[PDB]
């Protein structure tokens, strides 16, 4: 299995994973924490969600 | 034949290997001869560099545009590749083909002879053109209600005649960085030159055609900067060497006075809705390959069908056949293409009454 | 004489396989082939674009069918 990384704007990857996450927890969309060197998907990560959308919730 | 197979193996395994020893190199542009062993090198990544020259290439052959090749590590020269063609464009000049010929339109004759006169004319006899005087007209700007033939007659063009075609999207030149809006369209028109003769089309131009705003968004002003770009590789500081450019839009209205001045874009031949005579050609053409059952006299359904435009009409044969396949039988009967006439002729209503002026 | 031949190839066939394997391994970059070229005619090159925005020119390409490469392909 193969995965194929978007990183914002240095390149565009592909990856395989980092023995950290199991094969089923990635699915695309997700946002994924690539290790900086020997790039490797290591830990899902919740999806973006826009700041201005936050405080935009009374706790 | 197992030895001599297995060999063949051998050769592509020896080959992956002599790719795995091979390494890349970078690709610049030569701007400048600093002196025998000192060249002014571009990147693609953007910097400059002071690079030096092997002993093999032949220097001569090195002035301002001349594609190199830059080893990644030392930054020298290896070799002269040729001039560059960008792969969005040769995405644009790669299309199908399209088996549709100049039989397949009907009605429009008249406008064929115009838009012909400059499509075929100067690409053929440029000797007319020099003891009458003329200057060889640059663009031809179709126009006319939305389906009545603007882009079939492009597909004809590309068909027929021959040429380099080279068929642009109006959307698909526009990028999000910056100035790729414009590359795109200074790359288009270098490989023309590179082509002679070229009949580069653009179409559906009023996206990238409209009239440039005075207190538009940042959106709208970077556009405003291709349509810049576009505007003078046409009557700019260069003359246009044996490039013809074809341009279709549905409202002649929303364009930029400046890209539609005569000597920019030449005779506007104009499109029109089929006429009487002319529709009865578009029933023939469009139910042709049918299979009637009848002697189809279209002379009701050329009555009925006014102010139908084109495809209209072909949506009558569309729906002739749905008809015919609703009562089961196997070809379409002649009062079967009166019923689907009507119900086209119904929701001709839904559209807005075309209007347009005649530029 | 065909049999030991055939034999030990075989083997060295698996051999250069398993050699191939020690650089086919992730992550790779992406690149879209630009153009593909026969420098020959004047063995085929191609001009990968990677995504870092450099245009990499290669002497050849390997370990992919040559000639099942068009311009954007990742
Ligand atoms: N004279 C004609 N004879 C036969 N078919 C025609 C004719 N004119 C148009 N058509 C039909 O029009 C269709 C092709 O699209 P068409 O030429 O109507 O688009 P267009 O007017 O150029 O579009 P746009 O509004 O996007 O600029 C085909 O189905 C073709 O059969
Ligand atoms: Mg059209």
């Amino acid at each position: 299995a193969k995965y194929v990384i978007n990183l914002k704007q240095i390149a565009k990857f592909v990856v395989g994973l980092g023995e950290r996450v199991s094969p089923t927890d990635i699915e695309e969309g997700m946002r994924v924490g690539v290790d900086r060197s020997k790039y490797n998907i290591e830990l899902p990560l919740p999806p973006r969600i826009d700041p201005s959308v936050t405080m935009m919730t009374v706790e | 034949q197992n030895i001599r197979d297995l060999e063949k193996l051998y050769d592509k395994t020896e080959n992956d290997i002599k790719a795995l020893q091979s390494i890349g190199q970078l690709i610049g542009e030569v701007m400048k001869e600093l002196s025998e062993e000192k060249y002014i090198v571009k990147a693609s990544s953007g910097p400059r560099y002071i690079v030096g020259v092997r002993n093999s290439v032949d220097r001569s052959k090195l002035k301002k545009g001349v594609r190199v090749t830059l080893d990644i590590t030392t930054l020298t020269i290896m070799r002269i590749l040729p001039r560059e063609t960008d792969p969005l464009v040769y995405n644009m000049t790669s299309f199908e083909q399209g088996e549709i010929t100049f039989d397949g339109i009907g009605g429009l004759t008249e406008q064929i002879r115009e838009l012909r006169e400059v499509i075929e004319l100067p690409l053929k006899n440029p000797e007319i053109f020099q003891r009458v005087g003329i200057k060889p007209p640059k663009g031809v700007l179709l126009y006319g209600p939305p389906g009545t033939g603007k882009t079939l007659l492009a597909k004809a063009v590309a068909a027929t005649i021959g040429a380099n075609f080279i068929f642009s999207p109006a959307s698909g030149i526009v990028d999000k960085y910056i100035g790729e809006s414009a590359r795109i369209i200074r790359e288009m028109f270098a490989y023309a030159k590179e082509h002679e003769p070229c009949i580069i089309f653009m179409d559906e131009v009023d996206a990238i055609g409209g009239r440039r705003f005075s207190e538009g968004t940042s959106a709208d002003r970077e556009i405003q900067r291709t349509l810049m770009e576009l505007l003078t590789q046409m009557d700019g500081f260069d003359n246009l060497g044996q490039t013809k450019i074809i341009m279709a839009t549905n409202r002649p209205d929303t364009l930029d006075p400046a890209l539609l001045r005569p000597g920019r874009l030449d005779r506007k031949v104009e499109i029109p809705l089929p006429n009487e005579a002319g529709r009865l050609e578009i029933f023939k053409i469009h139910t042709a390959k049918v299979k009637k059952t009848g002697e189809f006299d279209f002379e009701a359904a050329v009555k009925m069908s006014d102010g139908f435009n084109g495809a209209d009409i072909r949506n009558c044969a569309t729906e002739a056949g749905f008809f015919a396949i609703r009562d089961d039988r196997d070809h379409i009967n002649p009062d079967d293409l009166m019923k689907a006439v009507r119900k086209v002729a119904e929701v001709k209503k839904l559209e807005g009454t075309i209007e347009y002026q005649k530029l | 004489r065909l049999s030991h031949e055939n034999n030990v190839m075989l083997e060295k066939i698996k051999d250069n396989k398993e050699k191939i394997k020690n650089n086919r391994q992730l992550p790779y970059l992406v690149a879209n082939v630009v153009e593909v070229m026969d420098m020959n005619e004047i063995g085929k090159a191609a001009v990968v674009k990677t995504s870092s925005r450099q245009t990499v020119f290669l002497p050849m390409v390997g370990l992919v069918d040559p000639d099942k490469l068009k311009p954007n392909d990742l």
